[PDB]
RNA sequence: CCCACAGCCCCCGCCGCGGAGCCGAGGGCAAGCUGGUGCCAGCAGCCGCGGUAAUUCCAGCUCGGCGAGCGUCGCGCGGCGCUGCUGCAGUUGAAACGCCCGUAGUUGGCCCCCCGCCGCCACGAGGAAACGGGAGCGCUCCAGGCAGGCCCGUUGGAC
RNA sequence: CCCGCCGGCCGCCCAGGGAAACCGGGAGGCUCCGGGCUCUGGGGGGAGUAUGGCCGCAAGGCUGAAACUUGAAGGCAUUG
């Protein structure tokens, strides 16, 4: 009936100890709750879409055993960005399973400024790439008013990221949807493990978590 | 590492890029002169030639027609596309013919043609086909 | 044998749409403030 | 044989830092190499260094701190307009706000930001962020 | 040879390298649909406008803050658009410049001027008065919708002294 | 009014013709309803359709794109990091000479504190304009042109 | 005997890399894509063919096209 956690965290998440999706991602901790997510969310803030659609077969001794396969998104247009899969027999539960999927694993995506540093970043940060199969993706960062040059696949994935102005390359077999968007989720990913010197300083640990 | 870097070494680069580039099969058919000599068209978008004989998985035979381009004396054929346009030409009548969309080769399922006719005794195959004119003077 | 043997409606007289700009603004109204889908049969069904 | 001394020291310290070690040899102690290590040291990469005489290619000890994550050398030293900078920065560096492109010049041994201050050029050796 | 080969000419406006966008084709219908413009050809007119701007300040941008050059061009370029009044006047700063839209460039124009003074009842009834010659830019009266005014003039824009 | 004469733009009075086509609707690629024909006729840049619902041929309705323009043919650039200096690949996909010596060629460890020479960087002179960039000027805007106002930097045409 | 050094021949393997099989005394330090030198390749056939040149007693070797044709040929791996 209601939403018996089954973790420690999901209980700690169902009292009002924990205040903000950051304090969970500062410490790293696995999500296997989907009822998480939306208590940070009660609004539903949170997009969602169906990148693709594709049918698989197995070969058996009386005929053929067929199955579908699809690639879920979700972000809320603001530093929040996640990518699952789902595979099943029937097309509606792959897609709740995808949905789920995605939902589960969520990653924070760090922006910045190309040069003027006037109000809310409008790029990522810097150069970030990933890998994922034969595709590359490379990142740049743009100036302001520039859009976002890449194809529109890669796009709706930066926009349901929360950028505005930002130049991609590509190589590799990009006809393969499931790899460019698994190297790009990658290269966002990697982007709040980059030092870089302002985050030289050096904080003590704090015993609290 | 493989390629040569140092700093006097363009002499070297020019002339292995000058060697190498002769390997593309669409640079070799642009560059290299024996397909101008080789097109009865001579790089012309468009030829005027006079027809001689009409011939025509799939399973669908297609009509096309024997010509003869008056400024080369060598024969081709050149398929007439649009439906119900064999009666529209007669033999020994003046065309002009031009090519498909993939030059030099063939189109579609059609084995051993390259060309199209676009016009008959000076008037258009589509306006003739839509009766936007007619071809009474012959 | 005789090509040509595939290859009669009189036409239905109504009137011309507004052309110029107009016909942008016959569209804006056509979906937006009008209710829509389109193409089902049974939509014609409703419009005959 | 052994030609670029600052290429070989170079990766032998990003190995050494890729396993978060504190402290690596390099058998040159070219002059040029401690130009480069002392421009690190003055951005704040690498901290301190020592150099070990033996009458016979002196060794040198360096220190790590982390905070590197990329350094290398541009094997055929290029020149570099005073005014054709950005290009070369867009094409190296990850970001235009942080790391240092190093320029010898007629006035010495230089980053990339000083010499786009006295609008002069020269030729490239490295870099590092 | 003549004299008349001496004329200089170029084009004006770009086409999108991806046609078939269906996100691209709503926008400039809406666009089209607030500003009721005729064809698609002044969107690309205006974008081209904005490219312009937007790599002459970027160019200006590259360099250091005391060069010449970037004063200079700087300068001319921040006249320009506070003298039209694209931009505001409390901006100017080049930086602000790269965050221009098309939109500030349409609010600029003849029919906008017109429609935001009450005026006319509408952008359709603001051209068809154009058309007819019933408007006194400034002191002069002007047929062309795609017009633009300058600040110094957006309070002299009135209706022609002669018509009915 | 202008014009060597005439036109033409523009101004003034009278009467007052409101007209859109070219492609396409399976995917790439935005855009769907009946009647025919039956691997025939035909479509189709590629995959493919048509052997009785033909979502692709032939017609009607409907719909989409651009627009006084639209479509077809050939060439060049881009697509192309499939000519790769930036910036390809070389175990198995195409590709390391059977091995050694070796000349032209290319590449060459570290070190001297200030001299001369070469390269190198910056500045400068000198030398055609147009085109291109670009300061200023409301040809009704614009494509353009170097004008123009009154009390103009010596009005300006800088660079 | 066991503790080391140099050089050589081998096996397993953490990272890392790769389409993968696998390599790991590199096939690592590379789209974060610059140590030096040399050679080779640019969809499949026609074809290592024709025509020339050189070498060789000969068999043959080195060098080495075009017209024309074609929509796939190939690599590693999965289920039957
Ligand atoms: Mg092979
Ligand atoms: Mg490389
Ligand atoms: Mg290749
Ligand atoms: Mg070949």
């Amino acid at each position: 009936e209601e939403w018996h956690p089954s973790t420690k965290l999901g209980r700690l998440v169902k009292a009002g100890k924990i205040e903000s999706l950051y304090d969970i991602f500062k410490y790293s901790l696995p999500i296997k709750e989907t009822e998480i997510i939306d208590y940070f969310f009660p609004k539903s803030e949170l997009a969602e879409e169906v990148c693709n659609i594709m049918s698989v077969q197995k070969q058996t001794t009386a005929g053929q055993r067929t199955r579908f396969r699809a690639h879920v998104i979700v972000g809320n247009r603001d530093g929040f960005i996640g990518y699952g899969a789902g595979v099943s027999k029937e097309v509606a539960n792959a897609i709740k399973k995808a949905a789920k999927n995605a939902r589960l694993n969520i990653v924070p995506v760090r922006r910045g400024f190309w040069g003027g540093k006037l109000g809310d970043p409008h790029t990522v940060s810097s150069k970030l790439s990933g890998k994922c199969g034969s595709v590359r993706v490379r990142l740049i960062p743009a100036p302001r008013g520039a859009g976002i040059v890449a194809s529109p696949t890669v796009a709706k994935v930066l926009e349901f990221a929360g950028v505005s102005d930002v130049f991609t390359r590509q190589s590799g077999h990009s006809r393969t949807l499931m790899n460019s968007v698994g190297a790009v989720y990658n290269a966002l990913k990697s982007s709040y493990s980059i030092l870089t010197p302002d985050l030289w300083k050096k904080e003590q640990l704090d015993h609290v978590q | 590492m493989s390629k040569t870097s140092g700093l006097y070494t363009a002499r070297k680069l020019r002339t292995v890029r000058r060697v190498n580039r002769w390997a593309d099969k669409k640079y070799r058919k642009a560059h290299l002169g024996t397909w101008l000599k080789a097109n009865p068209l001579e790089g012309a978008c468009m030829a005027r030639g006079i027809v001689t004989q009409k011939i025509g998985p799939n399973s669908a035979v297609r009509k096309a027609v024997r010509v003869q381009l008056t400024k080369n004396s060598k024969k081709i054929t050149a398929f007439v596309p649009r439906d119900g346009s064999i009666t529209y030409i007669d033999n020994n009548d003046e065309v002009l013919v031009a090519g498909f969309g993939r030059a030099g080769r063939a189109v579609g399922d059609i084995p051993g043609c390259r060309f199209k006719v676009i016009k008959v005794a000076g008037i258009g195959l589509l306006a003739l086909f839509l009766r936007k004119r007619e071809k009474r003077a012959r | 044998t005789s090509a040509g043997k595939v290859r009669k409606k009189e036409k239905k007289e109504k009137p011309r749409p507004p052309r110029g700009r107009a016909y942008k603004r016959l569209l804006y109204n056509k979906n937006f403030v009008d209710d829509t889908r389109l193409g089902p049969n049974n939509l014609l069904i409703r419009q005959k | 044989v052994r030609i670029n001394v600052l290429r070989d020291a170079l990766k032998s310290i990003c190995n050494a830092q890729r396993i978060g070690k504190k402290q690596v040899i390099v058998r040159p102690s070219s002059k040029v190499i401690i130009e480069f290590l002392q421009l690190m040291q003055k951005n704040g990469y690498i901290s301190d260094f020592a150099v070990v005489d033996n009458h016979r290619s002196n060794r040198i000890v360096v220190n790590l701190i982390g905070r590197l994550n990329k350094a290398g050398v541009i094997s055929p030293r290029f020149d570099i307009p005073a005014n054709d900078i950005e290009k070369w920065v867009v094409n190296l560096l990850p970001s235009r706000l942080f790391g240092h492109i190093i320029l010898t010049t007629s006035q010495g041994i230089m980053d990339h930001i000083e010499a786009q201050h006295r609008q002069i050029g020269g030729k490239v050796i490295g870099y590092f962020y | 040879p003549r004299i008349s080969r001496h004329r200089n000419s170029s084009k004006t406006y770009s086409t999108p390298k991806k046609p078939f966008t269906k996100p691209r084709l709503d926008a400039e219908l809406k666009l089209c649909g607030e500003y009721g413009l005729k064809c698609k050809r002044e969107i690309y007119r205006a974008r081209y406008m904005l490219a312009k701007i937007r790599r002459t300040a970027r160019n200006l941008l590259t360099l250091d803050e005391n060069d010449i050059k970037r004063r200079f061009e700087g300068a001319a370029l921040l006249r320009r658009l506070h003298m039209l009044g694209i931009l505001d006047e409390e901006k100017d700063q080049l930086d602000y410049v790269l965050g221009l839209r098309i939109e500030d460039i349409f609010k600029r124009r003849l029919q906008s001027v017109i429609v935001e003074s009450k005026l006319a009842k509408s952008v359709h009834h603001a051209r068809n008065m154009i058309k007819a010659r019933h408007i006194s830019v400034g002191g002069q009266i002007v047929n062309i919708p795609s017009y633009m005014v300058r600040i110094s003039n957006t309070s002299r824009v009135a209706i022609a002294d002669t018509s009915s």
